[PDB]
């Protein structure tokens, strides 16, 4: 079709894995991880946490093709440690950050519900 | 060999027999070097003209008509 | 009876030349449409000085 | 088919004889009827 | 037109393509063997 | 079938293969009713 | 339009005030079409007696 | 003053008044480069807008009408006497000049496509064909009815279920594209019957059915198909200052980059491309269209008024708290970080050009030969293969690879296989059957050999036969 | 022909606001006084609303 | 300069001055094949039959017109497919 | 007549046998994709189901075709028709289930196209062998033709509806020789000019000198970024230029590793100064020109139009040369890459504000005009006093007019060098004329300062009216704004007077390229059909069709036209 | 390796607009979260349309298009409503789509203007929001409009009509000490409205180290979802994401294992 249906590229095909593992022997340890069907917005958030952190060397999240719908994502770790920990360390990390910053927002509008006066 | 032809192989030469070896091997042509793997003709007839195990010869026709008869490994790939 | 002659549209002998808008919307005509083209087998032609 | 394919080395030029256009035309005693066919 | 007159440009290439017996401006380029080249008042 | 005479705002069968008039009205201009059937459209 | 002669083509100082510049169609002949300036007004004429 | 003389005759009444209504609607023309000018006067033209206020009382083919159309920001005093506001062919679309992922580079403009789904750029396309009975004979006569497979010698594979007992299908039903929407039979001495197909992939719904005697007095029918298309990437867009390209690409209000406010421009355009038209007009008028949103007030873009000044309308923005400039701090969308580089951003009436990518791309495989040279030919899908260039042959010939020149030249077109003896050169009968074919004349079996030719070649040498000039093939 | 349901940069209804202004036009307030009674601090909501032209009035008056 | 130099070679290889003319390519040593393709068939033809003329073939166009390859680059040479080279060959399924 | 039934242009034996359309042909329009390599070519779905490629049935491969037969005229890839080994044709659609048919041995499949094969790409007009270049299929959902920017320079066809025309080989041969002799990669240098056709972009080209300022500096997370992006990085990061304050990498360190291998190239600045040359620091460079590139590594310059232009001895020349064609590809398709990333957070605008320049620099200009004006003054009352002598062999009113337009020449010069000195790095537009990409000096003058003298036919506008270019002007009025020199630039605006004289030039302009247009292309198509027939024989002798030598050697070298390059002797031009 | 703890401060809280700051987080964080709230968080409005007769000027594609983006509440049942792909009842049914059904008809001299508030829902939950009422359309006198239509729950993603709130403002550093953006004349630029700046500094001065924080946020909505309840929304959709993308990659590893 000329024109590619919007609920397709939010949703991965039963074939489709979501998250794939691609070994780099470039460097020792490190690992690719390619999201498909995934927006820009889940990519940036995570490839922050993963600089963040000082066991991963080296961060890189990059977008083969806008029209495509997909995530590469680049982790490098050192030998002791794993590349697949450190991105789940990642995603835990984000989760974390968002519920307590959500108890923080309901506890924010449940102090000032009228206001501060 | 006294022969004012090139012993290097041309590069249209180069073209046909390659394409020739592809249009060999998509028809199941007996390869003389194993393919790598490879579903492409193309990509196999390219590492045969590399292993020179071709069996081409090919004939030149000067303008007074004498024909000199080159085999694949004779001739040096152009590229 | 000499013959037809095509009438130019909003010419002072074509009917839209003096009617009121009213009278023009009634007859499906665009007061804005600016006229001035022969109607020719149902086709617009307009000379070219 | 059962022939041979071959390509032409040569093409010549010359005035076809009327005897030989006979020989080889498929109508026999020539076309007699003007019309195309008759019914 | 931006040079006297001389033929250049894609209409000179068609003179060359197409040889003329007059060029549109024909015009010589003349040098002088004898010193009056040398000097304004001889030449 | 039916048709739909511009010039009154009435509809008037149409007999086939018979010359296209109104009745009371003269009109040989006709316009055919809508479809019967619903056709779906997207919001989007 | 075939013809390339530059005089008809070429844009003129007395075109001032009776035909638009800007308004020309491009192509294969160039300014050989113009359109009239609002301002001007084609002549109906009278008669000279 | 030193005037050139104290006694003039006449007075110009405006220096404006000169320029034509093509020319009117271009804002700042003067400052703008004078060929962008007349290419603009072209585009005035193709530009898309609806042609008349009661456009469903005549029914045109390939009719253009605007979904929203919207009055020009700066408007010329002159646009006014032609009545452009009145029936206005263009939106406003707010414009960046920006690079960047590049699809704007070479005329390219960046669309958003939060816009596209709001209507913003939508048009409506109406398409008429019209049929009349044809009586040229009383057993030629050619009444309109619903043609049926029994009834019909000719009747087509694609179903008539679509058409009426009249043959002539309901308005308001949507037909899909190379589907008959006309069944006329024509009576034969069963009946043959003649069918008008829809333009392929025309996806109308048919606006309305109109069946009204002709001048002639023959049944006369009409339909109108109504098709609705949204802005696309092959579409093109035109700018008023003599800018024309086609839509790079569209992203979302999130891809899209955005300001401290949070305004995403609708169109991006490539910076390189100002500079190279030297349109310094549009700059001013981008600058112009946001100091009138702000004013309230709608811009004049008089040329030679000289009523408002690139200082002017800076100051005014001064004034509103917009940076003097118009450039603005900007975000990339996916970065979230603020851009080095601040883009001046400024409004932009912009008209949607004719031309659509839809009809333009065509494609065909295997379609049907005409009789006489066996050359390929258009279907029903109106799909033709494009004609290999004289030029074209001569760069393969540059090239060197002959054999796919010859394909294209033989294998691709009227490809033939002819019989033909060494001496004889006569085109020999060929019989299938019995596999054997024989030069008449010198009854030689031996003799024959096969060659391929093209089949105009075959013909064009039959042709020379007939002149009595003889083309001879021999094998040696 | 009428005014869109949602502006085209932010998507916040201005069909509604339509009408409004159009009393805002026929009461003392000019066009920019009508955009600043609306309130909206955003170019493109004003823009809207002033470059909005309403041919449906037009379409009305020709008779069904 | 090659290109340069190739078309002011072939201009004067005549030796006399020839513009490149339809009248120019009329007179040459062509066969009547290209002749026909220049639009002067009727009398070139009738010219060669008279004459029992033969059409060379040398021309790119006239086996292009035949269908058969121009003798241009990948065409002039033949292969010879050899046997004893095929021997040490290995079959494949 | 049997005569007139033959027939020449639009005739059986001339028109349609010389050339005849082509099956596997697509048309669209085509839109420009940075992301897609230069070999691929973006195909729309419906027109890759539409053409096919017929295939022989081979065992390997047999499960991939019987998947292709079971889906029939339904799924994008799919076989529309089965020949089988007798030769008739089936078609799917029509059959009542594919399953029941079964392939064989050397059945031919018609498989619709995919992605990877091999289609020959040429623009409607194609005047040279660089507008035909041969692409590989690349599939995209939307319906247009996607190509990359660095092919787009010998096509040379700007995105507003232009069209492009790809054909499918259907013979194994014939797309072999396709793939040797008209691949893209292979064709990126010319035999005509010796040098590529294909040049950097300009928006590209401009964010390049950008990126190659000596004032760049990339964050540890940017260069991540643009180091996944690069298809040449090796997966190893380069030491930081910068590293005690944090990890820094300059964007010509950046360039450095986009570059090929170890290609040594030297390119001289757009705006480099012979005066820096001869004058001490030379190998300083203090303003950053003299670019030079050693051991793959851009070392000190910035990146300008000639380094990456179209042109000999041009870095991208020195990569093909060296790392061979293929690399180069990726060579280009790399730097579109990175230099795109860069470019959005680095941003790239233009305003009103970089074409307005201070009011210091508008007084100087209009100081120069207004003495030119008072020059005129003078030469027109001495002419008329006679004063004036007319220099010999030119009229007196010819040497009159030349010498009043030397006056106009002289201040527009002086008022372009007040537009340049208003310019500033910080200024957009003096960015843009600094790389060349697109813009120049002499517009800047035009856009700031005087847009120049206004003629028709090289010669100023001649009177219409009788002695007077316009009513508004008097009799004999030889003043320059009569004569339609404009002193008043773009921004400033035009005067009506003016602005009718522009539009005269103008209307000229557009007529003369119209006109030329036709005429080069009638004279190249005699050309092209009077030395097609030449050609080099195995011999090597350059030959007729009619086999009589054209020359012993092709050239006179015998070598070919893109191998030889310029070179310095060195012994002529040095004193014995 | 540890995530900071963010901090939350609302400047205001309204149903047109709410302006909230969060501090100790990072820039990333910063932008998906507004990026979240814009296309992340769904809404019900009308996706299907069925016109049973159009007398109207506009056409029945026309109609269909405004319907839909024309807004429904969808406060407290966006959660309660299932996709109707994902539901398996019946793709027309109360639980997994809101029926609308309007019947206009105008005998009046006067021109009779159809409303949103016209519209009748099945389900009250789902309504216009009419509190002026949006004008679809105007019917001249004779003319009937029915149409049948269906409103599906989708997010900003699917549709721009879909999507639930108006442009987000999103602004961080308006003191330039980070020196992200360089203007060639500060003084010239008009200072923030966040900016600390005095009218004496034009621009700040440059910080060696810099960390962006205290971004400001105003999301402005239609009023059919409160905007604080989106941003609630938005902070468990975007933790669904990594949680889902967690599971997934936990399922990868022990396949591999
Ligand atoms: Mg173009
Ligand atoms: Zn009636
Ligand atoms: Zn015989
Ligand atoms: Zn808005
Ligand atoms: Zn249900």
């Amino acid at each position: 079709m000329n024109a590619p249906p919007a609920f397709e590229s939010f949703l991965l095909f039963e074939g489709e894995k979501k998250i794939t593992i691609n070994k780099d022997t470039k460097v020792p340890n490190a690992c690719l991880f390619t999201i498909n069907k995934e927006d820009h917005t889940l990519g940036n958030i995570i490839k922050s946490q993963l600089l963040k952190d000082p066991q991963v060397l080296f961060a890189g999240y990059k977008v083969p093709h806008p029209l495509e719908h997909k995530i590469i994502i680049r982790v490098q770790t050192t030998p002791d440690y794993s590349p697949q920990e450190a991105f789940t360390n990642a995603i835990t990390d984000l989760i974390s950050e968002l519920s307590l910053l959500e108890e923080r927002f309901r506890v924010a509008i449940k102090d000032k519900q009228e206001g501060i006066e | 060999q006294k022969r004012i032809t090139t012993p290097y192989m041309t590069k249209y030469e180069r073209a046909r027999v390659l394409g020739t070896r592809a249009l060999q091997i998509a028809m199941c042509a007996p390869v003389m070097v194993e393919l790598e793997g490879e579903t492409d003709p193309l990509l196999i007839a390219m590492k045969e003209l590399k292993a020179r195990k071709i069996p081409i010869i090919i004939r030149r026709y000067l303008p007074d008509g004498s024909y000199e008869d080159w085999g694949v490994d004779e001739l040096i790939i152009s590229d | 009876f000499i013959g037809k002659i095509p009438i130019m549209l909003r010419s002072t002998y074509c009917l839209l030349n003096g009617l009121t808008d009213r009278d023009l919307c009634e007859l499906n005509e665009c007061p804005l449409d600016p006229g001035g083209y022969f109607i020719i087998n149902g086709s617009e032609k307009v000379l070219i000085a | 088919s059962a022939c041979p394919l071959r390509t032409i080395k040569r093409v010549q030029f010359g005035v076809l004889s009327p005897d030989e256009l006979k020989r080889m035309s498929v109508t026999e005693g020539g076309i007699k009827y003007p019309e195309t066919t008759e019914g | 037109f931006h040079y006297k007159n001389v033929t250049l440009g894609v209409p000179r290439l068609k003179e060359l393509i197409n040889i003329s017996k007059k060029p549109k401006t024909p015009s010589l380029t003349v040098f002088l063997l004898g010193q009056s080249a040398r000097d304004a008042e001889r030449a | 079938m039916i048709y739909i005479c511009g010039e009154c705002h009435t509809e008037n069968e149409i007999k086939s293969r018979d010359p296209i008039r109104c009745r009371e009205c003269g009109y040989r201009i006709m316009y055919k009713k809508r479809t019967k059937r619903l056709v779906v459209f997207d919001a989007r | 339009r075939d013809g390339k002669l530059a005089k008809p083509r070429q844009l003129h100082n007395t075109l001032w005030g009776m035909v638009c510049p800007a308004e020309t169609p491009e192509g294969h002949a160039v300014g050989l079409v113009k359109n009239l300036a609002l301002m001007a007004y084609i002549s109906v004429g009278s008669q000279p007696s | 003053e030193v005037a050139y003389c104290s006694t003039y005759t006449h007075c110009e009444i405006h220096p404006s008044m000169i320029l034509g209504v093509c020319a009117s609607i271009i804002p700042f023309p003067d400052h703008n480069q004078s060929p962008r000018n007349t290419y603009q006067s072209a585009m005035g033209k193709q530009a898309m807008g609806v042609y008349i206020t009661n456009f469903h009382v005549r029914m045109d083919t390939l009719a253009h009408v605007l979904y929203y159309p919207q009055k020009p920001l700066v408007t010329t005093r002159s646009m006014e006497y032609l009545r452009f506001r009145e029936l206005p062919a263009g939106i406003n679309s707010i414009v960046a000049i920006a690079s960047y992922t590049g699809y704007n580079q070479e005329d390219s403009v960046i669309m958003n496509r939060s816009a596209v789904d709001r209507g913003f750029f939508r048009s409506v396309f109406y398409r008429s064909y019209k049929e009349q009975e044809s009586k040229k004979g009383f057993d030629q006569e050619e009444v309109f009815e619903k043609p049926t497979r029994e009834t019909c010698q000719g009747m087509r594979h694609a179903i008539y279920d679509k058409l009426d007992d009249d043959g002539l299908i309901a308005p308001g039903v949507r037909v899909s594209g190379d589907d008959v929407i006309i069944g006329k039979t024509v009576t034969l001495p069963t009946k043959r019957d003649c069918s008008t197909f829809l333009r392929t992939s025309e996806t109308g719904i048919v606006d309305q059915v109109m069946v009204t005697l002709n001048q002639e007095g023959y049944k006369f029918c009409k339909i109108r198909v109504r098709s609705v298309r949204i802005p696309q990437i092959g579409d093109k867009f035109a700018s008023r200052h003599g800018q024309k390209g086609t839509c790079g690409i569209q992203y979302r209000q999130e891809d899209m980059p955005f300001t401290c406010e949070g305004i995403t421009p609708d169109i991006i355009i490539n910076p390189h491309a100002i500079p190279s038209r030297m349109t310094i007009g549009h700059l001013i008028e981008c600058l112009q269209g946001k100091v009138s949103a702000n004013k309230g007030e709608i811009g004049d873009a008089t040329p030679f008024n000289d009523a408002v000044n690139v200082q002017k309308i800076s100051n005014l923005l001064s004034d509103y708290g917009y940076h003097l400039r118009g450039n603005e701090v900007l975000y990339n969308g996916f970065t979230g970080r603020k851009i080095t580089s601040q883009i001046f951003i400024g409004p932009t009436y912009y008209q949607r050009l004719k031309h659509m990518v839809d009809d333009k791309i065509h494609s065909r495989a295997r379609g049907p030969i005409q009789i006489l040279n066996r050359q390929p030919m258009e279907g029903r899908s109106r799909d033709g293969g494009l004609r290999f260039g004289e030029m074209e042959r001569d760069c393969q010939i540059a090239h060197g690879a002959a054999q796919f020149l010859r394909e294209r030249l033989f294998e691709a077109s009227d490809p033939y296989q002819v019989h033909v003896c060494n001496l004889c050169g006569i085109m020999a009968i060929a019989n299938t059957r019995t596999h054997t074919y024989e030069c008449r004349g010198c009854r030689n079996k031996t003799q024959i050999s096969l060659v391929r030719m093209p089949y105009a070649c075959k013909l064009l040498f039959q042709e020379l036969m007939s002149m009595s000039i003889a083309p001879r093939m021999m094998s040696v | 022909m009428i005014i869109p349901v949602r502006c085209f940069t932010c998507g916040k209804i201005v069909g509604n606001k339509w009408e409004a202004y159009l009393g805002l036009l026929q009461a003392e307030y000019t066009e920019g006084d009508a955009l600043d009674a609306l309130g909206l601090k955003r170019y493109c909501c004003r823009r809207m609303l002033l470059a909005h032209v309403d041919l449906i009035e037009k379409l009305l008056n020709y008779a069904p | 300069y090659r290109h340069l130099a190739l078309l002011c070679d072939t201009m004067t290889c005549r030796g006399h001055l020839m513009a490149i003319t339809r009248h120019g390519v009329n007179r040459q040593d062509t066969g009547p094949l290209m002749k026909c393709s220049f639009e002067e068939t009727v009398d070139v033809l009738m010219e060669a039959a008279a004459h029992g003329e033969s059409d060379p073939m040398k021309g790119v166009s006239e086996n292009i017109m035949l269908g058969q390859l121009a003798p241009a680059g990948t065409g002039c040479f033949d292969l010879l497919l050899d046997a004893e080279k095929c021997k040490y060959g290995m079959e494949i399924p | 007549s049997l005569k007139q039934r033959l027939k020449g242009k639009e005739g059986r034996v001339r028109g349609n046998l010389m050339g005849k359309r082509v099956d596997f042909s697509a048309r669209t329009v085509i839109t420009p994709d940075p992301n897609l390599s230069i070999d691929q070519v973006g195909v729309p779905r419906s027109i890759a189901a539409n053409m096919t490629f017929a295939e022989i049935v081979t065992p390997f491969n047999i499960d991939r075709l019987q998947e292709l037969v079971r889906r029939g005229n339904s799924q994008y890839p799919g076989a529309k028709y089965i020949i089988r080994d007798n030769g008739d044709r089936i078609d799917l659609r029509f059959h009542p289930k594919p399953s029941d048919l079964h392939l064989q041995t050397g059945y031919k499949v018609e498989r619709h196209m995919c992605d990877g094969d091999i289609v020959i790409f040429n623009r409607q007009p194609t005047l040279h062998k660089m507008s035909m270049m041969g692409h590989r299929v690349r599939i995209l959902p939307w319906s247009t033709f996607r190509l990359n920017l660095s092919v787009t320079t010998p096509y040379n066809a700007d995105f507003d509806g232009d069209e492009m025309n790809l054909h499918l080989p259907q013979s194994l041969e014939t797309r072999a020789e396709i793939q040797e002799l008209a691949m893209v990669p292979r064709m990126i240098v010319t035999p005509q000019s010796n040098r590529p056709v294909m040049g950097i972009v300009q928006d590209t080209l401009t964010a390049v000198r950008k990126f190659t300022k000596r004032d760049v500096f990339l964050e540890r997370g940017e260069v991540m970024n643009l180091l996944m992006f690069l298809s040449t990085w090796d997966g190893k990061v380069p030491q930081p230029a910068i590293l005690k304050p944090r990890p820094l990498w300059t964007g010509k360190q950046i360039f450095s590793l986009i570059i090929p291998g170890h290609i040594n190239c030297i390119r001289t600045h757009s705006t480099h100064p012979d005066d820096e040359d001869s004058g001490p620091y030379k190998h300083i460079s203090p303003g950053d020109t003299k670019v030079v590139v050693e051991n793959g590594e851009l070392i000190m310059g910035i990146l300008c139009k000639k380094s990456l232009g179209t042109s000999a001895g041009s870095l991208v020349h020195i990569s093909y040369l060296e790392m061979g064609h293929d690399i180069t590809r990726l060579f280009y398709s790399n730097i579109q890459t990175v230099i795109n990333n860069w470019l959005l957070i680095e941003g790239h605008t233009i305003g009103i504000g970089d074409s307005i320049a201070d009011s210091k620099t508008y007084q100087d200009i209009q100081n120069t005009i207004k003495k030119a004006k008072q020059d005129v003054i003078e030469v027109i009352e001495k002419a008329h006093n006679n004063e004036l002598e007319p220099t010999p062999g030119n009229t007196l009113r010819q040497t009159f007019e030349n010498q009043v337009n030397r006056i106009l020449n002289d201040a527009r010069d002086k008022t372009g060098s007040s537009a340049q000195k208003s310019l500033s790095e910080y200024n957009n537009f003096k960015s843009m004329v600094v790389s060349g990409a697109k813009g120049s000096k002499i517009n800047i003058s035009q856009v700031i300062a005087v847009v120049g003298q206004q003629n028709v036919e090289g010669k100023r506008i001649p009177f219409g009216f009788k002695h007077r270019t316009l009513p508004h002007f008097i009799k004999d009025d030889y003043g320059p704004e009569s004569r339609g020199f404009v002193e008043n630039s773009y921004l400033a605006g035009l005067t009506p007077t003016e602005f009718f004289f522009h539009a005269m030039g103008g209307r000229e302009g557009l007529i003369d390229t119209a006109v030329k247009t036709a005429e080069t292309g009638y004279i190249q198509r005699r050309l092209i059909k009077s030395m097609e027939s030449v050609m080099v024989k195995y011999d090597a002798t350059v030959r007729n069709s009619i086999n009589q030598v054209v020359q012993l050697r092709y050239g006179e070298d015998g070598l070919a036209g893109e191998s030889v390059e310029f070179q310095n002797l060195a012994t002529l031009k040095p004193s014995n | 390796p540890y995530a900071n703890q963010p901090t939350v401060r609302i400047t205001e809280l309204t149903d047109e607009n709410v302006k909230f700051i969060i501090e100790n987080t990072d820039l990333a964080v910063a932008n998906s979260i507004r990026r979240v709230f814009i296309a992340e968080v769904p809404i019900i409005a009308i996706d299907w349309v069925q016109i049973d007769a159009n007398s109207s000027v506009l056409h029945d594609e026309f109609i269909a298009h405004r319907l839909g983006l024309i807004p429904l509440t969808s406060d407290d049942i966006v959660d309660k409503l299932q996709y109707s792909r994902d539901c398996t009842c019946e793709e027309f049914c109360p639980e997994c789509s809101v029926e609308f059904t309007l019947d206009v008809r105008c005998n009046e001299d006067q021109t009779r203007h159809v409303t949103s508030r016209d519209l009748i829902s099945n389900s009250p939950r789902v309504i216009p929001v009419t509190s002026d009422d949006i004008l679809i359309v105007k019917l001249r006198k004779g003319q009937e409009l029915r149409l049948r239509a269906y409103a599906k729950k989708g997010f900003g993603k699917e549709h721009a009509k879909w999507n639930p709130t108006a442009g987000v403002a999103f602004e961080y550093d308006p003191d330039n000490a980070l020196r992200h953006t360089v203007y060639p004349k500060p003084e010239e630029w008009p200072k923030s409205e966040y900016s600390e700046l005095d009218e004496d500094e034009s621009q700040a001065p440059y910080d060696p180290n810099g960390k962006p924080e205290r971004f400001y946020y105003n999301v402005e909505s239609c009023g059919s979802l409160r905007p604080e309840t989106i941003v609630l929304s938005a902070l468990s959709g975007l933790k669904k994401k990594l949680s889902d993308l967690q599971t997934q990659l936990s399922h990868e590893i022990q396949s591999d294992v």
